């Protein structure tokens, strides 16, 4: 299966390289010619030397907006700054002047959700021309629209999760609350500008003509209004000041679980290309994945002989303990009962959960419904929704229908969710949809059957594709399968920084 | 009056759109009908199923033995008494009672609702049959006796009807195995 | 102004009456012909005699989906059942067989959000044909897509907020978790059917032919599988059983605040039609609204002489104490400082906040930005976001840009938000947008300028219309202005049923 | 009380009617609904899962205005009955409703297909729910109370707030006839006159030790009570057990 | 009948208590003057109209008196600038 995975990873890395450039080269030239750092150089210049950086949804808005909004015009992710993992959100001023498209809002809110759930300091590198007015009804006014950014800033600040802004360029309309709502705000002298109403509005309302430096330049705010707290000479001075601010926050909390020394895995992680079929119709044993990603290959399987289409067991990844839950076929009632019990064990042992999704759905038929497969599924869903430990999800194959819910899909708030490039996600699989709709349409000639099925297959292939998923922030990124162990290892260190709630479940339908 | 002005307890039927009439299904004599009341006791309208629409005003005093209704402008003063279930009224030279009654079910029964099935509560064996097959029996009648775990489970016909017996003495039986059907 | 308000309310009531009917008359005839109650008669039959019913978003999906989905195919709202206010969510089986469109999901989730925030029991009357497959990517898989319904059921059940289901018709695929995730589920004999995979899927997968009564009928689940807890003879028997379940939940908590005897207002509430212009360009004194909606006309204004474009003060509505915050012009820095101080008083006094929005935005110009209007706004936004008391919002006029955020728009989670029919909501007013874009394009003749402005005005008028807002659940309903006192009075009794968190603020940018 | 107490409503029946409907001989089956509808206020009883696991009756009622979740044996315990009981206890725990256990239990259903069905795992789920329930529990032994059925129905080891016996009750690790039959089965074939002579000492032991006065003499229960006083005793106890505050809900791992 | 009455104020109000000063609610310009300078006026008479932010703020006299007008049509006005004064 190696060559198919290699072709998919090559396509992934080509898309990531294209998105990483940001805007057109003339926009990058105008940005650097004004003496600015490029937005990605701003982020890299903020990190500790050689820090890894776990970028959130680098291919957001891919294939949307005529592809005119690479990365949705934003760089977001987790990096180490002054010895702490921080969520960095930077407006990519080279993409449409940093305009917020609907996905730009969604990505900003997702970065703040990661920061709230993991108690990570937020650093906002602000440089945005405001809302995309043709779609302002998707940028404004709903609960998860642009105003929620400031609600998040306020409530995180109430929890003591530090909110830090650096104003590196324009900051207008409601965006003026990004610095003004920050606990501590940096502004670069002679290019950062903040105002609730800009020169075009001042002219239209009052007839007065002002430059953006006269109206709300860095000198005005740092000397006169007090909207800002530090005056930086340039972008690098601003990043230096932000690093000094973060150095005042003190340390992160230690994990609630015990971390051991990491033990190397027993295999090269590109062996994952050999064992996982790209075609989801081909069975394979998911133990071939697990024993390759875990430390030392040690995996203590729970209920190994029972409910064998679900694999559950304890391992370590980079010394962190994990309870792995992985699909190995269709879900039966026995599998869901097994999963619910294993989740109760992980909850009491404070062990974080890793879900490896490759789920077609539940077993169908009269004897299974009579056996109460829906009741056993509901017990697994209750356990997943109520589990107090961190949950991580990697979609390694199919993710369809109610099986998505039992396996901690996006609606269940895993701390992170990622897709492999071969994954698919939709309310049902494309072949299942085409088969069921053809069965409802009835008997037809095979040449008529294929002509009926082709549009359905095309729909579910187009919408279920992992780039369609990631463009809409349904996941936090498409990752190379061989990076899975690293991605989880980084995330396990992040999710340990929040304290656990007490154990509490809804009523289990026994 | 008992709501005391508490909006959620006042039977206003308030809605964002058209308000819902306060609805009573009432039985008196040989007549069962709905009354739909809209408005407030000072000024209301009431419509009766199979009846007309009337202006209503209602003058209720807490703990009073008398209650007054102005119906299409005719004021009548009623002596009233109420139980858990009946309202007794006297006035205008006549006296009657009214019962508040449940709604009819929206789905009527199929005649299968007169039928029943007896199933073994335990795995065991049939030790007696008390009724000849295909015979009329009353709901007091022991139809089949199963012995299980040294307990005689004598099963009684739940309805009057023709009882058909599905088992013979000495038959082994399973949990839930139909032992007889009894039909209207 | 009375006639314009009367015309707008007549249009509102016509739309409400049209949506209340549900599906086409032939669908209603087929529904009743099978011996069912109509979905709205199911809801009305569940309530205590003459109970009010505060319907959530009755005009959801209005003008969407070619208007094929009245009310988004759902009836949702708060009503009194067995002496408690409960959130009722009922699938309208007459609208497309109860198919979940994207707005149907959003409305279901909003009803659950209301129930979580106010600790109200949830009753689900289930009768749905599943997801709208052509838009399945908007119904599935994201965080606030259909899978989140069950996450809400589980976590509310963990809090002891009772989850009650009655299965009155079809219940398929992931929808089978609505009953199975509930604490106590009723099913109607020979109507309700529950299965994770229905007859078409059983046939396509296994070749077996089954009816929906053999696969997962009410007898099978009540006698054999145990997925359901009560077997009802018909819809009325199901509603009776649900009422008996709710009678076991015990009472609601008393309000955190003191409730006095309600005192009548000093005016007929249709006098509001006389005092509020429909044209938002016409100024009026908002005290003319306040003194008409409050008990006895008593209103103790705080800082009456300072920051006079914002009116803040204590009143009672239906005996509940309320802190009213109302726009009376453009927001100045003094107004936002006044608002923040008033919100701190209400937080410490445990007094609910009522926001009456009619906000164009903040004052613009160099001397206002130099005065730090952005940080005074940020102080008001911090107070609004962090306030622990219940917040209610009525949009009585404009609701534009950052003024929406300062006045507790949807992003700030007011317990409820409603629009008057004259309201408008947009990232900026339509005439402001037209003026600013014309000023940017520069000199034009009057006819060339009118031809340039007309498309912008049309965009902002179409998107900002309150039916466009309510169709997308940006608000919980368009209400008759004369009903405002009643709606708030009903909501004040609901929002008192949750306990208060402690006071906690983010850093005020002092 | 942490629950709502309503005005008490009289029962629909004279409580000495309990003498008519309950056999003194534990070998004679009867429907325990005949007891429940006589002891509860107004005869009102909202049964939970009435069609499922029908050898266990579970439902909400009031006694002297106090809400109760009644759990009553109505035959041998099946796996379905135990999962029903566990689910009902979770409901009562969240609703803060005190539990009343009416014991008349011989034990669980025996045989290869029931052990293969995991009847022990379902029983363990009911025992976990009973042991961990934070609401007050009251137990009346109205008939047999034997073996693991005792544990599943909140016997003395589970700290019911009070436990009482009716004078027809019996309590032992087995019933006397079960012990006699199992030991005679291990003896194998013997003449009926020899089998009766073998069984008589076993029956005598289990009758002597299982008798209610042997139980009460040792404080295994808080008293033998007249059946017709049951409603009063529980009513008095319901006013007592409301005087302690509830702990939060917390369960051990349910063996799903 | 006897009425319980509120206590009398300890200071009598000064003669200015009936006077009113009408101030511009917004920065803008005067677009109309509604009464001739120095006339009598009655409460609710529109005295000055300011246009600001593309809205017309028509300011009424709150009290009867001699209305004095302090601005001319076309004058730019600041916030809180006195536009007219009504003398009892
Ligand atoms: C061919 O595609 C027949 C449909 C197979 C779908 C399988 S069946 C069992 C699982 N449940 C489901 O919904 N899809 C899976
Ligand atoms: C003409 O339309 C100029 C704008 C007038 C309305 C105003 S100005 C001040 C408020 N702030 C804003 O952004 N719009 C509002
Ligand atoms: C006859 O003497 C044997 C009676 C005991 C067996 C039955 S089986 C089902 C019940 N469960 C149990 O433990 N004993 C009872």
């Amino acid at each position: 299966h190696r060559d198919e995975h290699l072709a998919l990873v090559a396509e992934l890395r080509s898309k990531l390289a294209a998105a990483a450039l940001g805007g057109p080269e003339r926009a990058r030239e105008r940005h650097v010619g004004r003496g600015k750092l490029l937005p990605r150089d701003r982020v890299d210049g903020l990190l500790d030397p050689g820090s890894p950086f776990l970028e959130l949804a680098p291919l957001a808005a891919g294939g949307m907006y005529d592809d005119e909004c690479p990365g949705a015009g934003m760089i977001a992710g987790i990096g180490r700054v002054s010895g702490r993992e921080c969520v960095i959100v930077a407006n990519d001023a080279t993409v449409k002047g940093g305009t917020y498209y609907p996905i730009t809002v969604k990505k900003h809110l997702r970065a703040q959700e990661i920061a709230l759930q993991n108690k990570l300091p937020c650093i906002y590198l602000v440089d945005s021309g405001g809302a995309f007015l043709p779609r302002q009804d998707e940028v404004f006014p709903d609960r998860d629209h642009f105003g929620r950014i400031f609600y998040n800033q306020a409530t995180m600040s109430a929890q003591g999760i530090a909110q830090i802004a650096a104003v590196l360029g324009s900051c207008t309309a409601g965006g003026a609350y990004v610095p003004a709502m920050s606990d501590e705000a940096v502004i670069v002298r002679n290019q950062g500008t903040i105002f609730l109403g800009g020169p075009p509005l001042v002219k239209a309302a009052t007839g007065e003509v002002v430059t953006a430096e006269e109206l709300g330049g860095g000198d005005l705010h740092s000397k006169t209004s007090g909207v800002t707290d530090h005056l930086a000479h340039d972008d690098r001075d601003a990043l230096r000041i932000v690093r000094n601010i973060v150095a005042t926050l003190g340390p992160a909390e230690p994990p609630p679980w015990q971390v051991l020394p990491a033990v190397d895995p027993i295999a090269d992680q590109t062996e994952l290309y050999d064992v996982v079929p790209v075609d989801a119709r081909v069975p394979y044993d998911v133990h071939e994945v697990i024993t390759r990603i875990v430390d030392g290959g040690e995996f203590g399987e729970f209920k190994a002989e029972y409910g064998t289409t679900l694999v559950t067991g304890f391992a370590r990844i980079h010394g962190h303990p994990v309870g792995i839950i992985a699909n190995n076929g269709v879900l039966f009632g026995e599998s869901a009962v097994k999963g619910a019990h294993f989740i109760e064990l992980c909850d009491k042992r404070k062990t974080p959960l890793l879900f490896l999704q490759n789920i077609s759905g539940f077993m169908v038929g009269r004897d299974y419904e009579a056996g109460g497969i829906a009741k056993h599924g509901a017990k697994m869903v209750t356990a997943v929704a109520c589990a107090r430990v961190p949950k991580l999800t990697v979609v390694i194959g199919g993710s369809y229908g109610a099986g998505n819910y039992s396996m901690c899909g996006r609606a269940y708030s895993p701390r992170f969710l990622w897709m492999w490039p071969n994954a698919r996600i939709s309310v049902m699989g494309g072949e299942q949809a085409a088969s069921v709709l053809a069965t409802v349409r009835g008997e037809m000639t095979d040449a008529e059957a294929e002509e009926f099925k082709a549009p359905i297959r095309e729909q579910y292939e187009h919408q279920g594709n992992p780039y369609y998923s990631t463009a809409r922030l349904w996941d936090d990124g498409v990752i190379d399968p061989a990076d899975t162990r690293t991605v989880v290892g980084l995330a396990l260190s992040v999710v340990g920084q929040a304290p656990l709630e007490p154990v509490s479940y809804g009523v289990f339908r026994m | 009056s008992a709501a005391g002005g508490d909006l959620w307890r006042v039977p206003s039927g308030w809605r964002v759109g058209e308000w819902a009439p306060a609805t009573f299904r009432l039985h008196a004599g040989d007549r069962t009908d709905h009354v739909y009341i809209t408005g407030n006791p000072e000024r209301a309208s009431a419509a009766v199923e199979h009846g007309d629409t009337h202006t209503v005003s209602a003058d209720f005093t807490p703990g009073s033995d008398t209650f007054a209704v102005t119906l299409d402008g005719l004021r009548t003063d009623y002596r009233v008494a109420v139980t858990d279930s009946q309202i007794w009224l006297s006035g205008g030279g006549r006296t009657w009672s009214v019962q508040k009654v449940r709604e009819e079910p929206v789905r009527p029964d199929d005649a299968h609702s007169g039928d029943a099935e007896l199933v073994s509560p335990m795995p065991g064996s049939v030790v007696a049959v008390g009724v000849p097959d295909g015979s009329d029996v009353t709901a007091g009648t022991v139809v089949v006796t199963v012995e299980a775990m040294k307990m005689e489970h004598a099963l009684t016909a739940p309805v009057d009807g023709v009882a058909k017996i599905l088992v013979a003495v000495g038959d082994q039986v399973k949990v839930g195995q139909p032992l007889a059907r009894i039909t209207a």
